């Protein structure tokens, strides 16, 4: 049979995609470090050799067979590789979703919307977050819904009748369940995992988020009514545009006006990263100090070579964009705007963690250099930032003494914002995924696509519009992750999957005190915890991945509130004379 | 240690070292030399040792596979490409060799195969190139279904990594056979009176 035969396909096919995918990232790296058109012409044809080479390859593993393979090892390789998609319609089809979506991101690029006005990035949040002015952001959240409202939804009507079309061709329900096929588990009886009953999971998670995020959005509303008491409602919801963003994903500015206590800020390393003579360069070392002091391996000796950690002034196009790049044959390298602030450290720590993941599944085939799903990816990078966070390591680092006096408040006015940027989202997450899943497979038809999405808007988030809207607008292809294939579930899955992980790295470590201030400081029996969960990579699923990290194969919603205890408790003592809940009846435009 | 060319890990040439005088334990040329591990002779006593016959083998290989060259290890090298006997008697000399062999263009020039029928034997020199019967299926040069091609090339990049390098290992094995010794050590300790 084809046992031992299937070994040979796939260690020719990613023999020859290991050099390929070097070749494509080598130039997307080159063309990232300066926008030129010689760049973008080695790019381009890179790029488009490696996509042909993928369908070459793909076009010929259909006629093996899979259900008589027998060593799971390979099925576990050989089930990603099939993954083809636009490969079985013609050519036809996808040159006209192209042409579309093309069009589209160049019409939300040039988004200009007047009647002081600019462009998106120009001047987007700078008038959202910092301008408290009521009829400052009373236009710039309806022109910014309209102009790319009515003019996309012909467009993005079209593109998921396309996307539920791909559907039948791979023998899927909608395009909806294509994104969920990734937390794919097979094996045994006890390793097997459906990727349809992902609905459930995600309702049971978020049946005990929810008491969580009822006190956080009850206490913030008392006090918003100091500035606009003709615009918050006393028991219903608040505004869309009160939230310091257009979507309310990112409550980062809403910190000064949602304060716990205004006469103590919180830690400030700003200024001592400049009297003490530190630069660019000694920030990594004490980051891969700090890393290896768990038990993990050194760095490449070209990382200090060939990373591009301070910005040159001598004529080089500079996106700044922090995230780490994986270019493959175990190449490590950081291409990020490194300054000596604590935003640029934040994202220092959070880079190294994605560094010392891919370090960790280099010895495995290219087809299996990834995560076990799309929430393992960007999850490692958080805890790294989380576990250096706290005063204790930055105490230890250098900077401030030893005698310096951490209150309670401080780590309660932490912890607010550590959760206003966290699990503020959550539900914005959920509303829009079960938007998405209910309209992609048929559930809900196009004559009630924005009464429904109103409806979801006002009964899980808890937010009521300004004005109201018909069905004609189509507001929520608005999004930067909406308007482009760009998948949104992983970032629900990421807060919790980063909370377990530090609660199981904080309780194999022995350490009896509180949870969200724990640290894995000098802690060896932690790294070899770690590294056996990081090296499976792709070739074990995520069953297998959490039972070596805490020993449970589902999703805990435990360590969500085990994490902010300190913070459960202050806003249940704080809402005493507060109406928990929320109303759907209230509305601004209610004349 | 000057060759422009070297071999693969299969096609490897082996060159006699005879009837000349060798200068042992003194050879670090390279600065990193990550591998000098010998089996069975003490680094320091190379000079006192006569030798007649010294076969050397050039091969190119990962950072990860220079472990695998050991008496009792298996892998991917150590089962189909190149592997040392249980009573071993030589060292195993290794370097870093991502300066001159760095080119983004591609390198398509060093081959290496996967598969075989069986595990090799000692010192074996195999440069077949027929298909792999693997199952039921008769080959008669097809590429695709149950038959392929097991001669494949590198990828390899001058930032390849710290743990995967290109390591060119040479092989210093000598052969033993109660023969009339010709490779003397350096004899230098002239001081008269
Ligand atoms: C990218 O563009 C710069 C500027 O012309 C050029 O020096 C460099 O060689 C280019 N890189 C590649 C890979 O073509
Ligand atoms: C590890 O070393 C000591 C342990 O006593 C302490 O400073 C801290 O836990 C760690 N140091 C740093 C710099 O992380
Ligand atoms: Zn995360």
């Amino acid at each position: 049979l084809t046992e031992e035969n299937a070994k040979t396909f796939l260690n020719n096919f990613n023999q020859e995609a290991e050099d390929l995918s070097y070749q494509s990232s080598l130039a997307s790296w080159n063309y990232n470090t300066n926008i030129t058109e010689e760049n973008a012409q080695k790019m381009s044809e890179a790029a488009a050799k490696w996509s042909a080479f993928y369908e070459e390859q793909s076009k010929t593993a259909q006629s093996f067979s899979l259900q008589e393979i027998q060593t799971p090892i390979i099925k576990r390789q050989l089930q990603a590789l099939q993954q083809s998609g636009s490969s079985a319609l013609s050519a036809d089809k996808n040159k006209q979703l192209n042409t579309i979506l093309n069009t589209m991101s160049t019409i939300y690029s040039t988004g200009k919307v007047c009647n002081e006005c600019l462009l998106l990035e120009p001047g987007l949040d700078e008038i959202m977050a910092t301008s408290t002015d009521y009829n400052s952001r009373l236009w710039a959240w309806e022109g910014w819904r309209a102009e790319v409202g009515k003019q996309l939804r012909p467009l993005y009507e079209e593109y998921v009748v396309l996307k539920n079309e791909m559907a039948r061709a791979n023998n899927y329900n909608d395009y909806g369940d294509y994104w969920r096929g990734d937390y794919e588990a097979e094996g045994a009886d006890g390793y097997n995992y459906n990727r349809n009953q992902l609905i459930e999971d995600v309702e049971r998670t978020f049946a005990e988020i929810k008491p969580l995020y009822e006190h956080l959005h009850a206490y913030v509303r008392r006090k918003l009514m100091d500035t606009y008491p003709s615009y918050i409602s006393p028991t219903g919801c608040l505004p869309a545009h009160l939230l310091g963003d257009m979507w309310g994903r990112f409550w980062t500015n809403l910190y000064p006006l949602t304060v716990p206590f205004a006469q103590k800020p919180n830690i400030d390393v700003t200024d001592a990263m400049m009297n003490q003579g530190w630069d660019a360069e000694r920030i990594f070392q004490e980051a891969e100090k700090f890393f290896v002091s768990v038990g993990l391996p050194h760095m490449t000796q070209g990382f200090w070579a060939n990373s591009m950690l301070t910005e040159p002034a001598d004529g080089r196009k500079v996106v700044c964009h922090p995230t780490a790049w994986d270019l493959g044959h175990g190449d490590f390298r950081i291409k990020m705007c490194t300054k000596v602030t604590m935003d640029n450290f934040l994202t220092a720590h959070h880079e190294m963690g994605h560094i010392q993941y891919d370090m960790a599944y280099a010895r495995q085939p290219f087809l299996l250099r990834n995560g076990a799903n799309e929430g393992f990816h960007e999850a490692v990078g958080e805890i790294m930032s989380l576990s250096a966070a706290t005063p204790k390591h930055l105490k230890s680092i250098g900077l401030l003494p030893s005698d310096f006096q951490e209150d309670s408040e401080t780590e309660i006015n932490f912890l607010l914002k550590q959760a206003l940027t966290i699990v503020g989202t959550l539900p914005f997450t959920y509303m829009l995924e079960k938007w998405r899943w209910m309209v992609f497979r048929g559930e809900i038809p196009k004559e009630q696509w924005m009464k429904k999405w109103w409806e979801m808007k006002r009964e899980i988030v808890g937010v009521v519009e300004p004005l109201p809207h018909d069905e004609t607008y189509c507001d929520p292809a608005s999004l930067f992750h909406v308007s482009n294939d760009y998948s949104f579930i992983r970032y629900y899955t990421r807060t919790i999957y980063q909370f377990q992980f530090q609660e199981a790295l904080c309780q194999a470590a022995k350490y009896n005190g509180s949870l969200h201030k724990c640290d894995i400081s000098n802690s060896t029996e932690a790294g070899q915890k770690l590294l056996k969960m990081l090296s499976l990579g792709n070739s074990e699923p995520w069953t297998k991945a959490l039972e070596n990290v805490v020993g449970a194969r589902n999703m805990d919603v435990k360590p969500l509130l085990n994490y902010f205890q300190p913070l459960f408790d202050w806003l249940k003592e704080q809402n005493r004379n507060s109406f928990v809940g929320w109303n759907t009846e209230w509305s601004p435009y209610a004349d | 240690f000057n060759a422009t060319r070297f071999a693969s890990v299969y096609a490897w040439n082996r060159k006699r070292i005879s009837n000349c005088v060798a200068d042992y334990s003194v050879l670090y040329n390279l600065a990193p030399f990550f591998t000098f591990k010998c089996y069975g002779v003490s680094p320091t006593k190379l000079n006192d040792l006569c030798f007649t016959n010294v076969y050397a083998d050039s091969f190119v290989i990962r950072g990860d596979e220079v472990r695998q060259i050991a008496p009792g290890q298996t892998g991917n090298i150590a089962d189909y490409n190149y592997k040392l006997p249980d009573d071993f008697t030589g060292c195993v000399i290794a370097w870093n060799s991502n300066k001159l062999d760095s080119k983004v263009s591609g390198n398509y020039n060093y081959l290496y195969r996967l598969f075989r029928k069986s595990n090799l034997k000692p010192f074996e020199r195999d440069i077949s190139t027929e298909i792999y019967q693997a199952g039921n299926k008769p080959c008669n040069g097809v590429a695709g279904f149950n038959c392929y091609f097991p001669l494949r090339s590198y990828s390899f990049r001058p930032t390849y990594g710290v743990g995967h390098q290109p390591y060119r290992v040479v092989v210093l094995s000598f052969e033993l056979l109660h023969a009339p010794a010709t490779v003397c050590g350096p004899k230098k300790s002239t001081n008269l009176v």
